[PDB]
RNA sequence: UACAGGCGAGAGACCGAUAGCGAACAAGUACCGCGAGGGAAAGAUGAAAAGGACUUUGAAAAGAGAGUCAAAGAGUGCUUGAAAUUGCCGGGAGGGAAGCGGAUGGGGGCCGGCGAUGCGCCCCGGCCGUAUGCGGAACGGCUCUUGCUGGUCCGCCGCUCG
RNA sequence: GUUCGUCUGACUUGGGUAUAGGGGCGAAAGACUAAUCGAACCAUCUAGUAGCUGGUUCCCUCCGAAGUUUCCCUCAGGAU
RNA sequence: GGAGGGCGCGGCGGCCGAUGCAAAACCCGGGGCGCGAGCCCGGGCGGAGCGGCCGUCGGUGCAGAUCUUGGUGGUAGUAGC
RNA sequence: UACUAUCCAGCGAAACCACAGCCAAGGGAACGGGCUUGGCGGAAUCAGCGGGGAAAGAAGACCCUGUUGAGCUUGACUCUA
RNA sequence: CGACUCUCGGCAACGGAUAUCUCGGCUCUCGCAUCGAUGAAGAACGUAGCGAAAUGCGAUACCUGGUGUGAAUUGCAGAA
């Protein structure tokens, strides 16, 4: 038989986003190449550069 | 103890007016007039 | 024998057999192999045989619910219920002979010991199905039963050899 | 059922909402097409720009 | 998946077009790769074979067989070579199918038509390369 | 036990660092100031940890006007603790300067201020200058006011005979 | 601008054989009903059938040997083969005794665990060598042009000892 | 099964043929109309509704009720 | 009845591990951990892929429902034929 | 007196089952197989039996209630061929 | 005192769950226009060497011409 719940197109596979709360993430992501403790915690293997 | 027909709240929002009472507004129509014809916008915005 | 089950002992002195799927009541079938487990391969043959005729009956040592009960019980002294199924007597019967046939396969003498282990298992369960009143069907079945048969060479001369001192006089 | 200083909710869904529907669903796709129909516009015309 | 606006990309469809194959579908899937002298003769490292060629087993436990290419199975996609075999309890011989990439290929018969096949591929290679 | 004694047992618990934290320059800020606080004689800077603790949904926005009002010749230019930002609603070119320290500020709000004198400090420097926190006012800022007290919903809560 | 059909395609934080469509398989099939209509159950040996010749028992079906297989603890009940139930057997218990099936205590029955075996000292055997000079370097506080104080280490030679 | 009503007529019974669902037919019992009749069966609308009965799925922690007030076609239930 | 803090399963982005010299699964009056939810490890069976951890998300955990579907008892080798 | 039952050989269901099954009285959802207190306390059982299991079959047909229906009636409400 | 009643393990039988598979379903998205008295949609009954079925086809009957590919089809037989 069928399920009265179990999906059924509704669900919103779209959450909006804010600019300017985007604006402040991506800012950050670039900083967090000039710390090189984030680049190690994230497992990231470097005999990188001077 | 529910049956959610009671506690979810009866169904429609209307015995809490139609008998039962609070909150909203009571004694209804007041002027009527202009239709879809004569309609939108008088604006009133700031200088300051 | 099938995948296999309680053997304990060595396959060389063993002897194997199992019938397949014979229809027969599963009930009365076991019953037969626990009142006549363990006796010489000419004794166990007469004793069917004899339960055939009526001379001998089989203890029902288990079942009730107002089960038929003893002509004579006989072996075991009494024993208040007993039947002698004539028909699964004979299916063990077809059996005890080829498993004295297998044991000449294997190079063991035709002339050697007794049934050291029996099971009796449900096989599956046959479909049919018949009429009952009132308009509606209640099925009347019958099971095939797998049943294994194990002579063992190590039984009798164990027990007999390390009795002095006292003790034996027996075979 | 209000219990709030609320006005008891207006609705507008109003029928079967499930038997008529629309989706967004078509809206990803839905500019890339009038995007492509530009492009196309473009080499129809050949020079002369004819945007509208 | 990855990429491009084409005909041809699904899992499951993949598998549904190569068990079941179609003649142009069995040929190129016949392609068998060659063994070292041929590759440089015809410049290509596979192509589709035939019934009077030779193959020789290279990659499984059968391993040293050679035999003529008896029979090519459509139905479950497979070839049958000669000698690549297993016995029967009576003592019969039945010939075990081999994947035509498991095996290489030791003799051609050239044909006519087979034939343009390897002028089309070795022009082929030639561009890439030069 | 006892009435009297479960008494005890069900007392207060408003108590809290607030349910999620997300900002880490928040969660680092109110630890710095738990450091201090145990170590100095600073009622003040104590009253600060409370504000940024348990809610942010709480703390009030400050308009440039009113801030201004209090500091009129009876505070001499000290320092305005504003526990959730400045906002740029007025022209006056205010006080001549002031020194204002805040949480956040908004991002008109430090070209605004700045360039109307003083500076825009952090609370990061207030820590650090002013851990006795001394010469200070926590300077204001309203929610309670006249929208939105119990005044919500739709028609708000009334003068009040029945609601 | 539309698009749950048709045809030909691309995909999904889809489903994984009681799920997914009614149908993965001969499915709108078999079957049910006078009819309108209702409508299932049902996938998997293995790389390859190499699907058990032959010998023997049995009326035959089967069994027992054997052959085959990497594996028959894979033999078209076929990959894995759970619970329930059933059989065998073993253990406990006992045929003078009353049952909520457990908890609590003791004994049996069953089984895993239990510093590599420690320290001070001296003798022999074994190996290495500091300080200081040499020779090559990653370091420090810092200064940050620039400067001064502090390095340790390894290579391994010299000179004295351990 | 026994006992028994009728058995030359308002008789018995077949085939062909007519009448179909608020309809038929009825020497009338609301009887009967394909094991179905105080409104047949089938599919659909329909995943219809039901203050009422049943069931409602992992753990631990801390706090912890009430069957009362008011209104109600309300007294098996809501609002407050 | 609320709130709080966890556990287990399936799949997804990350990250790390494990494997035919034996994975997962399943069995185990075998050991050990956690108050528990559960977890861990051994032995047996097995033969090809899987688990932990950090995020994400659900068709996410069962004892019932005169439960649904499949299997199997006692009844009973009894009523009976 | 026949045909059963019974007893045999063969064949072989179902209903039903929380777990089961020795009494007395007591209190208790106010009438216990179980609890409490006394009496007791056959293994293993068959043919019988109709006290009991408030045995089983049937969401009591009655009766009340539901802002639940439907058949019918009419001087109901409201429409109409 | 065998037995019985009970329990468990080990090995099994029962059963088809579980795991792991999946030429399938499911849902979304894209492209496409294109039935018929010129005999359709749908049915029936036949035709394969050996066929019950599905699939294919129609007395020109598991197919024909033409064309592409270029040697298989296979369970066995068979044409060469």
């Amino acid at each position: 038989g069928r399920m009265f719940a179990p999906t059924k197109t509704w669900r919103k596979w779209h959450r909006r986003v804010n600019v300017h709360l985007r604006r402040v993430a991506v800012a950050s992501a670039l900083a967090a190449t000039s710390v090189p403790s984030l680049v190690l915690a994230r497992g990231h293997r470097i005999e990188t550069v001077p | 103890m529910t049956t959610r027909f009671k506690k979810n709240r009866k169904k429609r929002g209307h015995v809490s007016a139609g008998h039962g009472r609070i909150g909203k507004h009571r004694k209804h129509p007041g002027g009527r007039g202009n239709a879809g014809g004569m309609h939108h916008h008088r604006i009133l915005f700031d200088k300051y | 024998m099938v995948k296999y089950s309680r053997e304990a002992n060595n396959p060389t002195k063993s002897s194997k057999a199992m019938g397949r799927d014979l229809r027969v009541h599963f009930k009365n079938t076991r019953e037969t192999a626990f009142a006549i487990r363990k006796l010489p391969l000419g004794k166990a043959k007469r004793y069917l045989e004899d339960v055939i005729a009526h001379k001998q009956a089989i203890p029902f040592r288990r079942y009730c619910g107002g089960v038929g009960r003893t002509a004579q019980a006989k072996s075991r002294h009494s024993n208040g219920q007993g039947r002698w199924p004539a028909k699964s007597a004979r299916f063990i019967l077809d059996l005890l002979k080829n498993a004295e046939s297998n044991a000449e396969v294997k190079g063991l003498d035709v002339d050697t010991l007794y049934v050291s282990h029996i099971q009796v298992n449900q096989a599956q369960k046959q479909r049919r199905r018949t009429y009952r009143a009132h308009g509606r069907i209640n099925p009347y079945m019958s099971s095939p039963c797998h049943i294994e048969l194990i002579l063992s060479e190590k039984e009798e001369p164990v027990k007999k050899e390390p009795e002095s001192q006292i003790a034996a006089r027996k075979a | 059922m209000v219990k709030h200083n609320n006005v008891i909710p207006n609705g507008h869904f109003k029928k079967h909402w499930q038997n008529y529907v629309k989706t967004w669903f078509n809206q990803p796709a839905r500019k890339q097409r009038r995007r492509i129909a530009r492009q196309k516009k473009a080499v129809k015309i050949f020079p002369r720009p004819t945007s509208g | 998946m990855k990429r491009n606006p084409r005909v041809t990309s699904s899992r499951r469809k993949c598998r549904k077009a190569h068990f079941t194959a179609p003649s142009s579908v069995r040929r190129v899937l016949m392609s068998a790769a060659l063994s070292t002298e041929l590759r440089h003769k015809y410049n290509v490292r596979s192509i589709p074979i035939r019934k009077d060629d030779e193959v020789q087993v290279v990659r499984g436990s059968y391993k040293g067989r050679e035999g003529k290419v008896v029979q090519v199975y459509r139905r479950r996609w497979v070839i049958h070579v000669e000698r690549i075999t297993r016995e029967k309890v009576n003592g019969s011989t039945v010939n075990v199918g081999i994947h035509p990439s498991k095996v290489v290929v030791t003799k051609l018969k050239l044909d006519k038509d087979r034939k343009a096949i390897l002028d089309r591929k070795a022009s082929g290679r030639a561009a890439d390369k030069a | 036990m006892g009435i009297d004694l479960v008494a005890g047992g069900r007392n207060k618990r408003t108590k809290r660092v607030a349910p999620k934290s997300d900002d880490v320059y928040l969660k680092l800020l109110v630890k710095l100031y738990r450091f201090l606080v145990r170590r100095t004689k600073s009622k003040f800077n104590a009253v600060i940890l409370k504000r940024l603790f348990m809610s942010k949904t709480n703390r009030p926005p400050l308009s440039m006007r009113r801030l201004s009002n209090f500091m009129k010749g009876k505070e001499e230019k000290n320092i305005a603790v504003v526990v959730g930002t400045i906002t740029d609603d007025m022209r006056i070119q205010e006080v001549p300067a002031m020194k204002v320290t805040a949480l956040r500020f908004t991002e008109t709000a430090r070209a605004r201020i700045i360039n109307a004198g003083g500076e825009c400090l952090t609370f990061d420097q207030l820590a650090l200058r002013a851990p006795t926190g001394e010469n200070t006012i926590l300077l204001r800022g309203p929610k309670n006011a006249r929208e939105a007290v119990r005044h919500f919903g739709k028609a708000p809560g009334v003068p009040h005979s029945h609601t």
